[PDB]
RNA sequence: GCGGCCCGCCGUAA
RNA sequence: CGCGAAGAACCUUACCUGGUCUUGACAUCCACGGAAGUUUUCAGAGAUGAGAAUGUGCCUUCGGGAACCGUGAGACAGGUGCUGCAUGGCUGUCGUCAGCUCGUGUUGUGAAAUGUUGGGUUAAGUCCCGCAACGAGCGCAACCCUUAUCCUUUGUUGCCAGCGGUCCGGCCGGGAACUCAAAGGAGACUGCCAGUGAUAAACUGGAGGAAGGUGGGGAUGACGUCAAGUCAUCAUGGCCCUUACGACCAGGGCUACACACGUGCUACAAUGGCGCAUACAAAGAGAAGCGACCUCGCGAGAGCAAGCGGACCUCAUAAAGUGCGUCGUAGUCCGGAUUGGAGUCUGCAACUCGACUCCAUGAAGUCGGAAUCGCUAGUAAUCGUGGAUCAGAAUGCCACGGU
């Protein structure tokens, strides 16, 4: 255990929060619990789509939720019926009335969460891990990025000690605070336990 | 000790039988689990068996022991020595 | 150290005499970081010594200091197997520091009531070339001159 | 008209007003020797004067707040030294050498995790 | 922890807040400086009669996520592990790393 | 009329500056005399948790949350001010209170 | 230029 | 080895004794009866059993959900059970040490080498010069937080130089100067001078400046090593229990005691003990909670009760220091352990097993063998204050100032 969490260390410099609201000591825990419940429900329900990031903001007597995704048509449906079912359930979870929004992901090969869970999904169908890693890295480099690093850990088929591999090219400086690094993880349950996946993407240094 | 503005603690379900065994004969020793009850003068001359965690051991109450707790007797830990 | 430390701390002079030696002496005698009691002790002892001597407040001090002051001492510098303690020469600041430390340490190992009386007594004895303080100087000189054979280095 | 200065120390701040009178060391509406316990504090407060214009043509209405004894005395000295700078501009050529111009910036350190103090760590008698 | 621990916790909370009203005046007349003998006696003999798992002191607050009995924080309601990971992720608004 | 006090608190400084600028501007538009946005010293609270799930008490982290305050104190509300405030009040993550 | 100071059970990552 | 545990009387609690249950204390299912209820009697250590009135109410679309209970069967639930040598995630350590590699090109039959070596420098694989090598990557440094100096903006609950009276309290009228408050800027870069140096890179001094040579202190931990630690936070692959290794209740234990180690607190005194009077901080906390003023108490506390969601009120009197008097080297008007009696308070409940108050008693101890560790400046040593966990409860932990 040696590396500081890349996202957390930059929360006040070049990175925003995901939940933004003000409260006092009385309702802090309740607000946190409600946000946890709604995020968990949304993640469970919208697994089939490509969900990347949930941002929760509390207006005065209200809750506002925005979802970032790469295939918005599936989430929003033929008409607004499915978003309305989601809004009903969310407003049930948290007492205040709720409103929903949809964001658009332009380049799904960035936004490390999508790359990570894509690799996990591939691993779930018994495909060689090395091909998946090389494919993802080549795609990300082709689409334009100054660097990328991926790694996988766990029982990769062999009963011997769980192994670890990683590839990297470009530039991924982790000790400079100005750098804009996107980082996320995932894990896949197989017949031989779980496998961990981590992704670093260096979009570009920010002045 | 208590504040003297609340009085001793009795654990009533013991009192309800100590009141009936005091007058209507019934010299059979009693079975109890309340080690946290005081000794009132009403109990004088009676025998009561108190749980110690494993099995209840009987004691014969006297007059000077009025004011103590039921658990002041019937020790719990068993020790003999290192030998 | 392996590197070199450059510089030296500066200390204010004594408030009522303007003597840095008095400041260093009271610093050495100071314990627990309580300067006021130490300077009270030093002032009481100095006035007592001046009364019992007939000199100024500083002449007795310098006389006592010069009575107990090292000139040479041994130091274990070694070549080729064994150690060969050899005598060396002492620079003046080290001499003053050693003198004051010996004075104070002799001061604390006596049974007279109050430190000020003790300190005055030992200062007077040093002025008269006697006491435990002078013994350290004498036996240091003795040990140094006993090894005056390896001093070629 | 009067002049002003400000001195600071470990946790002390000083407000200094200087006026051409003959002897006035009021501090918090109290005299100098009564305010300061008999110690080197009086020496240090009157120090930046005896070398230039030895407390003749001066009034020293002073206010102070925060810190302890030595901190307040040092802050007063710094403020008094600084106030004289806007009286004669040639006094720097001696106050600088005296060292009263520079502001001391030494204060306590944090208590760090795993240590009993700033730098004192628990006794290590592990085999 | 285990499911039964959480079930015991929620039942304890319910029983605690069900009988909250009467315990107040029971203790009030117990602690009264003008209370007589018999009424205070009946009160001390009657407060004992209530279900034992009804005092507020019989509750251990535990982490909402897991139920860990140690390392609780009243400000957030989570254990140290969960609050640390969530703070790193970005859930808690306003949290950072202090240096000073 | 009298003093009208607005207290503003938030976990970030940029949007608190934005909100106080907006509110002072709309109050000035409606027509009245207003005074400065007082800085009102901030509050900082720290936390310290240990990171290893099992042992090693000497591995810890420090976290903090800052809360900033601003005071407006609009005086002599001429007219349409109260309704303007009750209609022009928009902010995310900013808390606002008004006193008579 | 030379004072002294011995040992470490059996197998065992792919 | 003051480690998980940021807090053990019941609960927590996993452990022991005994009393109890079997689709279950917690979910999804299926079929009937059923607002959910609220009061209350008895047997019990209690779980739990018996009971009696209270109750049957919505949309009715006419049967369902709301509403939860009570039944019977079956899929099932439930395991702090074993394996950290099957794993993910998260930490310690070498070590904040300066190293660890790659692409192309050359050398060797090959494992490999070269670059990364050499001269001079630096805290540094930090930099110049040379050289079959020419360029890159992760590291170093910088970008982040705080502290030290000034300038603008704003001026209350914060401030008081000038003005006026004022009970002489910033108390009031006033002021916007100063402290301070929190936003925005300036500032240090070997910048300049002299010398040394391969006319480099740098290194010695000097000036100026609040600060001078990465100003001080943090946060940041490369490739890897130790089959290091954790299946009991959590998640998981394998096994293995299912009238029991699952579940409920009351008492007991985790606090035992011939002994042996680690980490701390208080002392053995005159640089001190006791009595009286006085003087200068910083940083935090507060609604099932901080709790003032008065009145009872020798005391811990009790009654009445203002203010405060807080630059306004409460916590909350800083202590070492400084002046007087005494004790006179004495196991002592040093030291306070143990024990008796009498109380307060929190809590259903202080026996095993809590914290404080009063009176009495007053132990070992006179500086510690062989051995052994912490610290380079506002640092060691010493003196006080706050916070979290929390009904109650720190000599521990994490923070703040004085000398």
């Amino acid at each position: 255990g040696q590396k500081v969490h890349p996202n957390g260390i930059r929360l006040g410099i070049v990175k925003p929060w995901n939940s933004t609201w003000f409260a006092n000591t009385k309702e802090f825990a309740d607000n946190l619990d409600s946000d946890f419940k709604v995020r968990q429900y949304l993640t469970k329900e919208l697994a089939k789509a490509s969900v990347s990031r949930i941002v929760i903001e509390r207006p005065a007597k209200s809750i506002r939720v925005t979802i970032h995704t790469a295939r918005p048509g599936i989430v929003i449906g033929k008409k607004g019926e499915d978003v309305e079912k989601l809004r009903k359930v969310v407003a049930d979870i948290a007492g205040v009335p709720a409103q929903i929004n949809i964001a658009e992901v332009r380049k799904p090969e960035l936004d490390a969460k999508l790359v990570a869970d894509s690799i996990t999904s591939q691993l779930e169908r018994r495909v060689m891990f090395r091909r998946a890693m090389k494919r993802a890295v080549q795609n990300a480099m082709r689409l334009g990025a100054k660097g990328i690093k991926v790694e996988v850990s766990g029982r990769l088929g062999g009963a011997e000690i769980a192994r670890t591999e990683w590839y990297r090219e470009g530039r991924v400086p982790l000790h400079t605070l100005r750098a804009d690094i996107d980082y996320n993880t995932s894990e896949a349950h197989t017949t031989y336990g779980v496998i961990g996946v981590k992704v670093w993407i260096f979009k570009g240094e920010i002045l | 000790p208590r504040s003297l503005k609340k009085g001793p603690f009795i654990d009533l379900h013991l009192l309800k039988k100590v009141e009936k065994a005091v007058e209507s004969g019934d010299k059979k020793p009693l079975r109890t689990w309340s080690r946290r009850s005081t000794i009132f003068p009403n109990m004088i001359g009676l025998t009561i068996a108190v749980h110690n965690g494993r099995q209840h051991v009987p004691v014969f109450v006297t007059d000077e022991m009025v004011g103590h707790k039921l658990g002041e007797f019937a020790p719990t830990r068993t020790y003999r020595g290192h030998a | 150290p392996r590197r070199r430390v450059i510089g030296q701390r500066k200390i204010l002079p004594d408030p009522k005499f303007g003597s840095e030696l008095l400041a260093k002496f009271v610093n050495i005698l100071m314990v627990d970081g309580k300067k006021s009691t130490a300077e009270s002790i030093v002032y009481s002892a100095l006035e007592t010594l001046a009364q019992r001597s007939g000199k100024s407040e500083l002449e007795a001090f310098e006389v006592a200091l010069e009575n107990v002051r090292p000139t040479v001492e041994v130091k274990s510098r070694r070549v080729g197997g064994s150690t060969y303690q050899v005598p060396v020469e002492v620079r003046p600041v080290r001499r003053n520091a050693l003198a004051m430390r010996w004075i104070v340490e002799a001061a604390r190992k006596r049974g007279d009531k109050s430190m000020a009386l003790r300190l005055a007594n030992e200062l007077s004895d040093a002025a008269e070339n006697k006491g435990t303080a002078v013994k350290k100087r004498e036996d240091v000189h003795r040990m140094a001159e006993a090894n005056k054979a390896f001093a070629h280095y | 008209n009067q002049y002003y200065g400000t001195g600071r120390r470990k946790s002390s701040a000083a407000r200094v007003f200087i006026k051409p009178g003959n002897g006035k060391i009021v501090i918090n509406q109290r005299s100098l020797e009564q305010y300061f316990g008999r110690e080197t504090a009086r020496m240090v407060v009157r120090q930046p004067l005896e070398l230039v214009d030895m407390v003749e043509k001066l009034d020293l209405y002073i206010t102070v707040k925060g810190g302890g004894i030595s901190g307040q005395a040092g802050a007063i000295r710094h403020g008094i030294t600084r106030a004289l700078m806007e009286y004669d501009e040639s006094l720097r050529s001696e106050l600088r050498k005296a060292g009263f111009v520079t502001r001391d910036a030494r204060q306590v350190e944090r208590k760090k995790v795993g240590l009993r103090k700033a730098r004192r760590r628990p006794q290590f008698s592990k085999r | 922890a285990k499911q039964s621990m959480k079930a015991r916790e929620v039942k304890r909370v319910a029983l605690a807040d069900k009988y909250f009203a009467k315990r107040a005046e029971l203790k009030a007349i117990i602690s009264d400086v003008n209370a007589s003998d018999e009424d205070r006696w009946n009160a001390v003999l009657k407060l004992q009669t209530l279900p034992r798992d009804s005092s507020p002191s019989r509750q251990r607050n535990r982490c909402r996520q897991t139920g860990r009995p140690h390392g609780f924080l009243r400000k957030f309601g989570l254990s140290r592990i969960k609050v640390r990971e969530a703070a790193m992720r970005g859930e808690i608004p306003g949290l950072k790393k202090a240096s000073w | 009329n009298q003093r009208i006090r607005i207290r503003l608190k938030a976990f970030d400084h940029r949007l608190i500056d934005q909100a106080t600028a907006e509110i002072v501007e709309t109050a000035k538009r409606t027509g009245a005399q207003v005074r400065g946005p007082i800085p009102l010293p901030t509050r900082k609270e720290r936390f310290t948790v240990l990171i290893s799930p099992h042992v090693n008490k000497d591995a810890r982290d420090q976290y903090e949350i800052r809360t900033h305050l601003r005071l407006v104190d609009i005086v002599e509300p001429t007219e349409k001010t109260v309704d303007a405030l009750m209609r022009l009040d928009l902010a995310a993550g900013v808390d606002v209170q008004i006193s008579l």
